[PDB]
Order: C-alpha cells, then sequence, then structure tokens
C-alpha cells in the first residue's frame, strides 16, 4: 500500500501503530521503535490537519525510552522533509522539561525552529524556565 | 343486547380473537 | 522528590507508567458499563452516590473538610 | 422569498379557539407534543 | 377457576376477570434501590376535604372526571401485525 | 387510505345523546357525521 | 551541556530575530512584576491564616492537646518567633510579640489570639477603597500613561497559544489597559 500511495497518511499511521504494538509486546526490538518513529514523522508531515498532535505525543513518548546509543532517536536523521512546528506548540512544557533529560538535541532543534517563527508562543515560558534554572543551579 | 355485546367484546379480547384456548 | 531513584531505569518507568494508566482507565471504564440483567443503565453511579451520601461515612471526615 | 404588500385576508385574521383533533387523546402524561395557536378551554364548574 | 379479592381467572388463563366486568403513593421522597435518596427525609368534616380536593383538581382532564380494567388491545394488535409481517416475509 | 368505520361504532356499548349519535351516523354511512 | 546553556542559546536566537517585539514584551513583564506586589498588611493576613489553619490541623490530628494544660508542643515557637521577628512591620511588632512571643499562651490561647488577629485583619482589608487608579501603580505610569505610545511592536493578549487552533492569524492584540483596578480578598 505504501508502495502505491502518493499522499496517504493513513498507511503511515497504521504502519507506525503496528510497529508500536510490536515494540510494546517485546520490549527489546529497538528497530521497530525506530521505524515507528519515522512512520509517525511521515504521517504528521502528511496530515497538517490537527490529527498530528497524537502522533507528536507518541513520538515524544518513544523518545524517552531510548538507550545510551540513541538507536530510537535516529528516525529524525532517517526522515527527510519539513516539520510544521505549529502543531508542536501545545507541547512546549514537555520540550522544556526534556531538554535536560537524555534527549536535549532533538527537542532543542524543534525549540530553535519555534523561536524563529512564533516568538510570542515561547517567550514567557522560556523566561520563567531560565529564571528557575538560574536559581536552582547556582543559587 | 348491550350485555351480550359487552360480554362478546370481553371474550374476544381475552381469547385474542379465537387464537388462544383459555378453557384447557 | 523521593531522592531515591539512583537508577534512571527505562524499564521501571515503563512499568510504573503502564500500571498507573491502567488503574485510571479501570476507574473510567467501571462508570461506562451497563448491567447484565434488567437493571437501569447507570446503576454504578447510583451505588457511588449512595456511598457518598451515607452519613455513616460522612461522619469520618476531617473537621476542615466540613462534611455537613 | 416574495414579500407581498398588505398580505391577503386569510393570513391576517385573529386566532380563534380550536378543538383537539388527531384521535390520540388528551391528558396523557407522555413525551408527545403534536399545537394550535389558541386551544379552547375545557369545561368546568367550581 | 381461581378466586381472588376482586378478580378471577381460569386455570390456563394469562389474564384476569373482574367481578364488576361483563409508601406514601405519588411522593418523590420515597426510596428504592434503583434511585438516589432524598435529603428531606431520614437516610434509608369530610365534606370540606372533598370540596378542597375537587377545587384542587380543576381543569385536570383525566383525573377530574374520575373523581379501570386494562385489556392490552394495542399490544395484541402489534403482536398480530408483527407475526403477519414475519409470515409474509418468510414466503419471499 | 381508508377509515376503520367499525372501531367507532363499537363505542355505543361503552352529552349522552351526543355519545350515542356518532355510532349511529357511522353505521348508516354518514362519513360527515 | 547544562540545561541553562541550551536555554540561553534559545533565548539568544529568539532575541536576534524580533528585537523590538522582545524589548516590548520584556518591558511589559518588568512593569507588571515591579508594581503589582502585595503590601505588608496582606502578607500579615496571609501568614496569620496559614498559622491558624496549621494549628487547627495539628489539634485535629492529635486530640487531647486542646486542654488548658498542654504547652504548645511541636516546636511551633520557632515559627512564631521568626514570624514576629522578620516578617512584620515595626508598627505592629510590639503587640504581636507581647501576645505570642511570651510563654503565656497554651494551644487554647494560641488559637483564640490567632482568631482575634484574623478577624481584625479581615475587617481592615474589607474597608479599603477597592477601585484604585492605574496611574497610582507607578512613578510615571508606564502601563497607563504610555503603553500605546512607547511600544515598538504589537503584542498579543497572553494565553491564546494554549488553545487548540490551526492558525494564529485571528489572535487579539493588546490595545489598552483600563484605568481602574479592583482589590479582591479571598
Amino acid at each position: 500500500a505504501l508502495y502505491f500511495d502518493i499522499t496517504a497518511a493513513k498507511a503511515w499511521a497504521e504502519w507506525g501503530y503496528f510497529n508500536d504494538r510490536k515494540f510494546k509486546e517485546n520490549p527489546s526490538d529497538l528497530p521497530s521503535a525506530k521505524q515507528a518513529l519515522t512512520s509517525y514523522l511521515q504521517a504528521a508531515s502528511s496530515y497538517k490537519n490537527h490529527k498530528s498532535r497524537k502522533l507528536i505525543a507518541r513520538i515524544l513518548w518513544l523518545l524517552s525510552l531510548d538507550d545510551a546509543n540513541g538507536t530510537i532517536a535516529a528516525g529524525f536523521d532517517d526522515f527527510k522533509g519539513e516539520i510544521y512546528v505549529w502543531w508542536w506548540i501545545i507541547f512546549i512544557p514537555q520540550l522544556l522539561v526534556g531538554l535536560g533529560y537524555k534527549e536535549a538535541p532533538r527537542v532543542q532543534a524543534i525549540l530553535l525552529k519555534i523561536a524563529k517563527t512564533y516568538p510570542q508562543a515561547l517567550y514567557f515560558l522560556l523566561r520563567t524556565n531560565r529564571e528557575d534554572m538560574l536559581t536552582i543551579k547556582k543559587n | 343486547q348491550y350485555q351480550l355485546a359487552r360480554l362478546h367484546e370481553q371474550l374476544q379480547a381475552a381469547t385474542n380473537g379465537g387464537r388462544t384456548n383459555i378453557f384447557k | 522528590n523521593s531522592h531515591r531513584t539512583m537508577s534512571l531505569t527505562e524499564n521501571q518507568l515503563r512499568e510504573t507508567v503502564q500500571a498507573n494508566c491502567d488503574m485510571i482507565v479501570k476507574k473510567a471504564l467501571a462508570l461506562a458499563q451497563t448491567p447484565q440483567g434488567n437493571l437501569p443503565a447507570h446503576q454504578t453511579v447510583t451505588d457511588l452516590i449512595a456511598k457518598a451520601t451515607n452519613p455513616m461515612n460522612l461522619a469520618l471526615c476531617d473537621a476542615l473538610w466540613m462534611p455537613y | 422569498l416574495p414579500i407581498p404588500k398588505v398580505l391577503h385576508d386569510k393570513a391576517i385574521q385573529m386566532p380563534q379557539p380550536v378543538p383537539n383533533i388527531g384521535g390520540a387523546g388528551s391528558g396523557r402524561p407522555t413525551y408527545t407534543s403534536g399545537q394550535p395557536a389558541l386551544p379552547k378551554t375545557p369545561a368546568f364548574q367550581l | 377457576v381461581h378466586l381472588y379479592q376482586n378478580h378471577f381467572r381460569f386455570d390456563q388463563q394469562e389474564g384476569m376477570f373482574q367481578y364488576k366486568s361483563p409508601t406514601v403513593p405519588f411522593s418523590i421522597h420515597n426510596h428504592n434501590p434503583y434511585i438516589t435518596p432524598s435529603p428531606y427525609v431520614p437516610y434509608p368534616d369530610e365534606a370540606l376535604a372533598a370540596e378542597q380536593e375537587r377545587y384542587m383538581l380543576t381543569l385536570d382532564e383525566r383525573l377530574s372526571s374520575k373523581l379501570w380494567e386494562p385489556r392490552f388491545e394495542r399490544f395484541k394488535l402489534i403482536e398480530n401485525i408483527k407475526q403477519e409481517h414475519a409470515e409474509k416475509k418468510e414466503q419471499e | 387510505l381508508k377509515m376503520n368505520f367499525d372501531l367507532e361504532i363499537r363505542k355505543r356499548y361503552a352529552s349522552n345523546i351526543e355519545s350515542r349519535m356518532l355510532p349511529f351516523c357511522y353505521e348508516a354511512g354518514l362519513s360527515s357525521g | 551541556k547544562p540545561p541553562w546553556e541550551l536555554t540561553e542559546e534559545i533565548m539568544s536566537v529568539l532575541k536576534t530575530a524580533f528585537p523590538l517585539l522582545a524589548l516590548s514584551m520584556e518591558t511589559m513583564v518588568d512593569q507588571i512584576q515591579k508594581h503589582f506586589k502585595c503590601p505588608p498588611d496582606e502578607d500579615a493576613y496571609r501568614l496569620i491564616v496559614a498559622l491558624l489553619n496549621d494549628g487547627l490541623s495539628y489539634v485535629s490530628r492529635m486530640p487531647a492537646s486542646y486542654a488548658k494544660d498542654v504547652k504548645l508542643p511541636a516546636a511551633t515557637e520557632n515559627n512564631i518567633t521568626r514570624f514576629a521577628e522578620t516578617i512584620l512591620p515595626n508598627h505592629i511588632r510590639p503587640t504581636f510579640e507581647a501576645d505570642f512571643v511570651k510563654v503565656k499562651p497554651t494551644m487554647y490561647e494560641y488559637i483564640h489570639n490567632l482568631r482575634k488577629w484574623r478577624d481584625k485583619f479581615e475587617e481592615k482589608l474589607d474597608r479599603r477603597a477597592s477601585p484604585a487608579p492605574l496611574e497610582s501603580f507607578a512613578h510615571y505610569s508606564p502601563h497607563l500613561s504610555e503603553f500605546r505610545y512607547q511600544k515598538f511592536d504589537d503584542v498579543e493578549i497572553p494565553g491564546q497559544y494554549l488553545q487548540h487552533k490551526d492558525k494564529n492569524q485571528d489572535f487579539i492584540r493588546i490595545d489598552r489597559f483600563l484605568p481602574n483596578v479592583d482589590l479582591v480578598r479571598t
């Protein structure tokens, strides 16, 4: 079906969910998780129709289950296309929290993309986070 | 006449118009 | 907060998250079920309302809660 | 769509009391609706 | 034939025949295990009265006139219609 | 499509003159009543 | 690297683009932060209420301490003396000291005096002139006198990016701050 499709996000979504279930049943098949992440990215890029938020949530959940080598966090390198960072705006607090948990580069790329397009969606939260970190680290 | 008509109506209602046997 | 992780284990986080989500989903699924026999549709809600309105267990609440 | 001037006579008469028609019955405490502009008052004696 | 207080029926009869034939009812504070309890109750000469009741039942179509022997004719009619329709469908 | 004229005549066996009139009218054939 | 370095990098990228908008937002936040903090009376009321609630909770958890012979256990004397010392204006400190810092009160008298003080502060806060001019919350009224005339870019009304929408082309922009402010006691 994916061999015949042109702009079918449903095929990508079903393949990603299949791989996610396969990874869930056996918690040692990292390649399945990587394929699921790549498929979710493809489907989200194809949709652009408010159904990408669930895929983004699944991607964020998958990213936090990675290993030291970062095997799962490679679908970004294996994926070609644009991101459409508008649909990531609702998840800014999660990205801010995660930029200090094992996956800082991947969330920092998205945050940098957002900073250049929607500054008013990020200014206040970024300022509060900066003050909090400054107080905590070097009180 | 009126009593007979009322009794016939009541019996027909009770027996479901002859489809049911209540006397067995 | 516990200051007791010392492991940062992915498996432990996975298991705990799954268990807590399952508990919440069980609580939510109990409310949407319908009875088997000839009982009214939202009988579980009625049972919970009786439990919540019982004065026997309303009297065991805190004073700052103001059960009255 | 069309809006004639004046309006014809039958459409501008004052409502008159009307009886209950339909064959279903009246006074049934069920969830049926049917309603005329001006129903006629039932008879009573106090 | 079985005899009761105000009705009787034959042994193999699913209805009843009347002898005249050819708590706190209606209170919203009652309780039963299928409804919620009410907060207004604890947890689970005659001519004047008749005149007052008559005055209070003014314009009440069905109750004022009364101030009752069901026969289930519509139910039986629906059963007959459904059976006839099923029988007709069986042929085709 | 039609009118069940036999359901209204039976009410004769159920002001008073008005009540008895309509079954007679339907039985004869006076649809107007 | 440390999280704060990444945060600073993001902030620098955000500032290099949209400098005037960033300046306007920063100035607005600074003014709100500077001129909208509680006066001392409200601080005293808040702390009195907190102490009274803590005392009631303690008495509830461990009954038999409500008698007229239990001498304020749980080492709350430290909290009481610290509050009397470093969290009060000079105008009311002597009275609070004479009422609490002394060893006189038991739990009964402790709660009695706390209730009296709470009543006094509630009555005082309730009789203020609630509608206050906005120009009074500054030395040259940055929010009132000059927001529309000393901003270098348009600013949206905050909180519109938390909603589930598909574009921001129809977001509301700030036009003005109303000149009257309400005082509200919870």
